[PDB]
């Protein structure tokens, strides 16, 4: 009955590492698929990523993301009753990013994204946000990374 | 038994069924009938008809449903910001939003099995009254940004126009469409 | 309420949704303070700037009173046409609707097109910017006092 | 507009066409408020600050449910020749509206 | 308890074709009889009402009077969160509405009404709505029948 | 399970245990570690080790942690101040609290268990720290009274004084400890 | 158990007994002796008994009761509005029904059973209490309409004649009460 109190869901989380969580409103909203990465967690992220693996800019961009679209978020719901000419220029852009990052990174299809994909399109969507307004980002990855518009997959979502 | 759908029975339907029709006795204790609570009911066989659907009522139906589900999805979001500082905080933005899903809900979803007409609906009159209250709402969201107050909007006659559709007989009703289109964009080209 | 497990979630959601109203109305006062406190600094330099209006107004007054005498400066307020030229326009402000003053003050209707006596035409005309701010300290305040209405209310 | 003061400077203000009256003393100055109060057609009335620095709450009985005219205290002669705490004013304001009393 | 979901009222209802459902809210304030018109049903009311048995327009009052009672209930909740002086003007027709229904249609005594005069009462209270408001009434019953006062009956 | 300390294990603990260190994850989002709610913390042998403390470390010890707790309770009454008018527009006297309770928050109930030296801090070095901080406090204070801009004091080099005190070592700490306690009595006698 | 009314042997009893006094723990702690609440107590023989009454203490017994049921019911329901939009917002008559509602709890409803005259209450003295208490807010509500505040009215001396009625003895309150009956008209017809 969506009860996370629910004993199968609550032993579950005793013995697994994380859970990943569907949205029901990201789904009436015609987003597939509708992981909503606000309530998902995975416990072994950490050993998983950095340099040797992947890309060693992984972990920073994951912190950096979740914490712009958390802001975003309570953004969009202050928005419908102050208006939206009461809010700052800052305000305005992570409302835009939240809106940006549900249309594009979230609502990817049946698209095979490989990582490297996936990462120059969470750059891009951070090129929205104003440099030095990325805090958990250090300057060496920002000077390397900071800048591309999102051309490509704007051109066709 | 006495309402309560965590029973074993319930549960155990809940399963195996491809799709569910939840019921609510608030909206039937308000003689709001067919009763169907939106939130709590779902479909899986929705994506498979889509095929069918195309060439058999129009090109672009599914958008239209999309859509309608999306501004059903708004107003459920708006209504906990109504319950905490009253229906008058919101802009008229959102006004427009609540407004809309209230015309859609006493008028899309509501049906009368007693009455001489409106028992059977066929498929082409709900997607022709889905067009209509999406061309309203357009107009009606062009409309703000021009500069109109929302309580201009919500006292033009074509309401009554929209919200007597469901009585039209399905043999009458092709004319009543083609004048309702001309009469929407009649009416939304004098408010500025 | 009947004690049933739907109940119960229905109870759990409500709570949920009172939290997030709670924060949400949280962030409105941290707005409402936010255009509170500069409004505070409008009002008083607005305040400060009539002070010195009022001090160039009664000097001038005060002279024109003894050099000139007083039957003189009350013929010459007799002959001055009284004014009505304000108009009570209503600003809207975060929901709610507060008057706004706006002053007609008209040009070439007042009498005494020349200055025969020596410093009452000085007098009137201090006078006169004196209202011009005096206008501008209410429309200030006015609006102060319908912010701290609203913050209020919020809290 | 209306305003009362001073005796001595009212021909200042019907010298540039305001209905300026003058008051002696705090009674007169609430019954002739009260008498501006009841009639209608003017938007706003400035009274002495050494006279009545409450000019809204003195006829609050009387506007319960409407605030067309202004109300707003202003300096008379004893503070325009020598000044006075606007600051203090504000900091007053300041303490009636968020009631903590906190400025720098 | 008054609960409506014990086992043996529960098994009634779904046994049996509808309930009267009295309600102590309405005793306490000196309605006779205290019958509440929400939760009640009849389920052999189409059968037995309309053209040729009653009256032609029975069934689309009754509907009109139940959505029109309902939405009155409805303001009266936001009433408590907000007061009833920040109200619409729309929404306080509905209030008193809902009062006057409550007063008039179900406060009745020991009196024995006939079917018409339930149905003039009815059509009374109907006429203190707008008439583009009563949307599930058609157009030749409100030709017909709106207008009357209420006053007229009681008076 | 979900941070409620009223599910049965939890009361059947605290029936029994003398000390109750509790953990929050809110001071770990803020990466403050350790993240121990001192406001919901307690501990019940504080009364019967003094006698030990005021022998082997220090006769002011006890004095002195009642001191540091005082500072710390006086800045957790002020945040009702806070969450409504700006940090900034606060008095004097109110802003050198908050001052000492953030340099409390980051530079004393904070350690890194990663370092070299800052792993294991011994009670003398504790209690040197202490006194370093109420020295800074009463000063400040005092200047307060004197009447200075207080963003000169927030601005002053003995406050990298204050912070740097945890990463010297052990053996060479006595040093530091004095030329700090000299330090700080030089630099606001030479402050206006 | 634990002030649950739902429990099987109230539930079972409430089905036959014809009179239900309902206590309340709320009225206990604040000393609100005997604690009936009267908005949940019921009493189903109180319209048999009305002919004893109209013979035995007066014709117009059940009036004056029905009235004093009204004043209660009225200031119960004000007391939803007065907690949080605040007693001020309330206009005058709504504060004088306020205070009237005040002065039946505490000088009429109210009783001790340890006093050595209050213990014992005859019915004739409880007819002149509520004469004394709808006389008060007759002339009460006749001056309000005479533009006097209400807070002169809370200060009238005739108040704490009311208020020490119920501590008079069963022989010697005929005399006071027709005293009370002159001296309530006297101070409002003295009053402005």
């Amino acid at each position: 009955d969506d009860d996370r109190t629910h004993p199968i869901p609550d032993l579950t989380g005793y013995i697994t590492e994380g859970q990943i969580q569907l949205s029901r409103e990201l789904h009436r909203k015609g987003i597939y698929p509708p992981i909503d990465p606000l309530p998902s967690l995975s416990r072994l992220m950490n050993n998983g990523v950095g340099k040797g693996k992947t890309r060693e800019d992984h972990k920073q961009v994951s912190d950096q993301l979740y914490s712009a679209y958390a802001n975003g978020v309570d953004i969009r719901k202050l928005v419908a009753i102050i208006g939206e000419d009461a809010l700052t220029e800052n305000d305005r852009r992570y409302l835009q990013f939240a809106d940006a990052f549900e249309r594009f990174f979230i609502n990817q299809g049946q698209q095979n994204r490989s990582i490297e994909e996936s990462l120059q399109i969470a750059w891009a969507l951070l090129s929205m946000l104003p440099q030095g307004e990325l805090k958990r980002i250090s300057k060496d990855h920002i000077g390397k990374y900071y800048g591309q518009k999102l051309e490509e997959i704007w051109g066709a979502p | 038994p006495g309402g309560d759908m965590s029973e074993p029975v319930t549960q155990s339907t809940l399963r195996i069924v491809g799709a569910f029709w939840r019921l609510d006795a608030s909206l039937a204790f308000r003689r709001h009938f067919p009763a169907i609570n939106w939130n709590g009911s779902y479909s899986l066989f929705t994506s498979a008809l889509d095929p069918w659907y195309r060439e058999n009522v129009a090109e672009d139906y599914p958008e239209l449903r999309d859509a309608i589900s999306e501004l059903l999805q708004r107003e459920a979001g708006l209504q906990e910001i109504v319950q905490l500082v009253g229906p008058d905080a919101l802009q008229d933005a959102e006004r427009l939003v609540i407004e809309v899903g209230r015309i859609i809900r006493e008028d899309f979803l509501q049906q009368n099995a007693y009455h001489e007409v409106d028992a059977y609906c066929s498929m082409k009159k709900a997607y022709g009254i889905m067009k209509m209250i999406l061309a309203f709402y357009k107009e009606a969201e062009a409309a703000i940004k021009r500069g109109v107050s929302i309580d201009e909007i919500l006292q033009l006659p074509v309401l009554e126009r929209i919200g007597r559709a469901r009585y039209v007989s399905e043999e009458e009703f092709p004319a009543y469409f083609e004048e309702a289109m001309k009469e929407i964009q009649g009416a939304f080209k004098a408010l500025a | 309420v009947s004690p049933t497990r739907m109940n119960l979630l229905q109870r759990r959601g409500q709570l949920r949704l009172a939290q997030k109203g709670v924060d949400l109305l949280k962030k409105k006062r941290d707005a409402l303070v936010a255009e509170f406190f500069g409004l505070v600094r409008e009002a008083m330099e607005a305040r400060k700037a009539l002070d010195q209006a009022a001090k160039e107004a009664y000097a001038a007054l005060l002279l024109a009173q003894a050099f000139d005498g007083p039957e003189v400066v009350a013929g010459a307020a007799l002959g001055v046409p009284p004014l009505e030229g304000v108009e009570a326009e209503v600003e809207n402000v975060w929901g709610s609707k507060v008057p706004r003053l706006k002053a007609t003050f008209p040009d070439g209707a007042l009498l005494s097109p020349v200055g025969t006596p020596a410093y009452t035409l000085e007098a009137s005309r201090a006078f006169r910017r004196y209202a011009e701010a005096l206008i501008r300290v209410a429309n200030t305040e006015t609006r102060l006092k319908k912010i701290g209405e609203e913050i209020k209310k919020t809290t | 507009m209306a305003v009362i003061a001073d005796p001595e400077t009212a021909q200042g203000f019907r010298l540039a066409g305001l209905e300026g009256y003058g008051a002696s003393s705090a009674e007169e100055a609430q019954s002739l408020l009260e008498t501006l109060v009841e009639r209608g057609g003017y938007a706003l009335v400035a009274v002495d600050e050494a006279l009545l620095p409450d000019p809204e709450r003195a006829v609050e009985r009387l506007m319960r449910g409407r605030d067309l005219p202004v109300l707003l205290p202003i300096a008379g002669l004893k503070e325009a020749f020598q000044g006075h705490d606007v600051e203090g004013y504000m900091r007053e304001l300041v303490r009636k509206t968020i009631g903590f009393d906190i400025k720098l």
